[PDB]
RNA sequence: AUUAGCUAGUUGGUGAGGUAACGGCUCACCAAGGCGACGAUGCGUAGCCGACCUGAGAGGGUGAUCGGCCACACUGGGACUGAGACACGGCCCAGACUCCUACGGGAGGCAGCAGUAGGGAAUCUUCCGCAAUGGACGAAAGUCUGACGGAGCAACGCCGCGUGAGUGAUGAAGGUUUUCGGAUCGUAAAGCUCUGUUGUUAGGGAAGAACAAGUGCCGUUCGAAUAGGGCGGUACCUUGACGGUACCUAACCAGAAAGCCACGGCUAACUACGUGCCAGCAGCCGCGGUAAUACGUAGGUGGCAAGCGUUGUCCGGAAUUAUUGGGCGUAAAGGGCUCGCAGGCGGUUUCUUAAGUCUGAUGUGAAAGCCCCCGGCUCAACCGGGGAGGGUCAUUGGAAACUGGGGAACUUGAGUGCAGAAGAGGAGAGUGGAAUUCCACGUGUAGCGGUGAAAUGCGUAGAGAUGUGGAGGAACACCAGUGGCGAAGGCGACUCUCUGGUCUGUAACUGACGCUGAGGAGCGAAAGCGUGGGGAGCGAACAGGAUUAGAUACCCUGGUAGUCCACGCCGUAAACGAUGAGUGCUAAGUGUUAGGGGGUUUCCGCCCCUUAGUGCUGCAGCUAACGCAUUAAGCACUCCGCCUG
């Protein structure tokens, strides 16, 4: 609008969140606090792996982990792959990815990752889902 | 309480122009008087007249429509508003329409057109757009 | 600002001390100031800058490396010597911790280079050399250098080169697909010919290295001196970590060497099997319950290349915070409306001033980087040379139209006088007239009362209807009308007292005195609240009779608070023109409320001109469409609020 309207309000800048929360902050120890890291990825611990479905239209069982990072957040991740590998107390490394069928999952499981050997018998899809090249 | 005069003669002569009137009235203070030669001397009217009175004085103006259907003035806009002083420097003299337009300089050497301005190489308060 | 009050050595003065130096810097005295809506104090947050990245630019993000400066040296405090510290590898003290002790005592500080622990998704070699650059001291050689010089690690990133290349149709073989004719993997292989970047072998072997120092002279300078020097010139001599590394020379072989991602639409590229809401894809729309071009596989394409995808970041596209570069009738958005301090903006004419503005000159914004142009490295990347650019910069000298300031005039803006006219504008005390009920009574008999139907309620104690009379409240027909007036909510019986603004008529006056207005102030229907007053109708809650499968509802007869009054408070609504206030301008036609001017007319009247609200149909233009249209949502401008799915 007017322009003395303009200098004594400012314009009021649009805030926008993250693509996902539990990425964005990281743990020490002894400071006992919860430290603004932005990191990538995490290396977490499953605790809870029961599955169940998927919301609407699409309705066909999903794998539904519940993972526990290393900041002290327990956040449920999501199992990628054609049958999985991990049970409870395992070594997962997390990236960011939304899934939008499930609800509250939005993080995938690197499968690949340090303890999560790839899925059987893959050839398309090499650098996803964490399996070599099978012989060349 | 009337804000600016400029700016209520500038679109005075807008609001002629989408129903072709001959003649207008502008009340007419020195500005107003100086800024109606530059339309006259440079092709957007046919004649200007002063009309000498008691109260403030009025200006007149008769507008140029020297072809079939087709208004020499296309539209006008003030662009240095009471609250924003747009001092275009004279490195940076800004032609409108480029190749065309026109925009009316008020420099301290005289208010003066692009080309006046130009030349003379001093800038200052730029008062209108001209198409 | 979901931090509005904060500070007493604080803030002032005087003197004193103290500091290299000015000082409440320290202390005495005396004073009560200072800091603040331009946001103090507080709190969370973070080293800053040339620059980096991005954007077309305006801007936004980041502040790593290299270069500037401050701060810190396990945590904290003090202090010495020294030109310079409150000292990164110095002292003294405590705090934690490590190590040693014969328990009395001591020593220690890697955020120096490496390396390790540990943290974490995650970051490298416990090398060589002082040859070059640098410092340190010394007369110099020299010495000392984890500055630096290079080597080593990881595709970490950019750039550079490969992974064979010509010829070759037979469209080989094989693979995949198939309407079994074929199609494609295709000149792709084989064959033939080919060079050797690199790979491999053997050789040659830079510049970086300039020097110092010592010798030689000549010049000059001191000198008791041709002693002996000093510098200055030239002359000889001598000095390599990288490293026999780059490099070049010749010899050798298609021999050493390609992958991941995509393939419905965004988006370049599709088929076959498997599969049957399951397994699984998914950034977006969304794909699969039996023919999945979207899952998985295979073939075949396409993408890009020593990399490709995914991931988290920041910018962009995002005009989707809109200054350049939006909105507000119904899409998200006008504050319910006012009176207004601060802040914001300014009629006309003229003089003057130069704060803003314009412009020169000078000084400066280091270098590297961006950018202009050359040159160097086998080109590139990189590096070098020169230049530009970057400052709301400072000083100085100019310009006077516009803005700010000052001096003086004009009257249209606004206001005052005066002469009118309209009014349900407010507040006050009082006044009636129908009508409802209540009650008194006459007259008079069986029911009225009520609904879709009916019942409950009322009635032989005399209702209902009807006649007079009485109390009492609240509402004020008819006039009544997109009619009046107020800023809005709102105000309709009547009269009086008191009081606000409105509009016309000019001109008598003032000479811009105006508009808007964050906070602040006051008003603001109905509901509700507290204290009493008053309670005839009406009437939430509840009760009863029906209705209904249910009726905590619509209907039904009653019925409490309420409404009503004075006084105090809440301060909200579709507080609506779903349109914030003012100023001008932009075809008409048409009523209608109050005027005024005229034209024949005392008229009545008609007609015309004209201010002000008040409505409807309409042009240009605006609008996404409906619509809006001199009462704008047209074109412009000043101010305030509001919105960003």
């Amino acid at each position: 609008p007017t322009i003395n309207q303009l200098i004594r309000k400012g314009r009021v800048s649009k805030v926008e969140n993250s693509k996902s929360p539990a990425l964005n902050k990281g743990y020490n120890s002894f400071k006992k606090e919860h430290t603004n890291v932005s990191s990538p990825q995490k290396r977490g611990v499953c605790t809870r792996v029961g599955t169940m479905t998927p919301k609407k239209p699409n309705s066909a069982l999903r794998k539904y982990a519940r993972v526990r990072l290393t900041n002290g957040i327990e956040v449920t991740a999501y199992i990628p792959g054609i049958g999985h590998n991990l049970q409870e107390h395992s070594v997962v490394l997390i990236r960011g990815g939304r899934v939008k069928d499930l609800p509250g999952v939005r993080y995938h499981i690197v499968r690949g990752a340090l303890d999560t050997a790839g899925v059987e018998n893959r050839a398309q899809g090499r650098s996803k889902y964490g399996t070599k090249k099978p012989k060349a | 309480v009337m804000t600016d005069p400029i700016a209520d003669m500038l679109t005075r002569i807008r609001n002629a122009n989408m129903v072709r009137h001959e003649k207008l009235e502008i009340p007419a203070s020195k500005l107003k008087r100086e800024i109606a030669e530059i339309l006259k001397r440079e092709g957007f009217i046919r004649d200007v007249e002063f009309v000498e009175d008691s109260k403030q004085g009025i200006i007149r103006v008769f507008l140029k429509y020297g072809q079939n259907n087709e208004r020499v003035i296309t539209g006008l806009k003030r662009i240095s508003k009471p609250g924003l002083r747009v001092y275009a420097k004279s490195n940076e003299v800004p032609r409108v329409l480029n190749g065309l337009g026109i925009a009316i300089i008020s420099t301290s050497q005289g208010v003066l057109t692009d080309k006046e301005a130009r030349a003379k190489q001093a800038g200052g308060e730029v008062l209108a757009y001209v198409w």
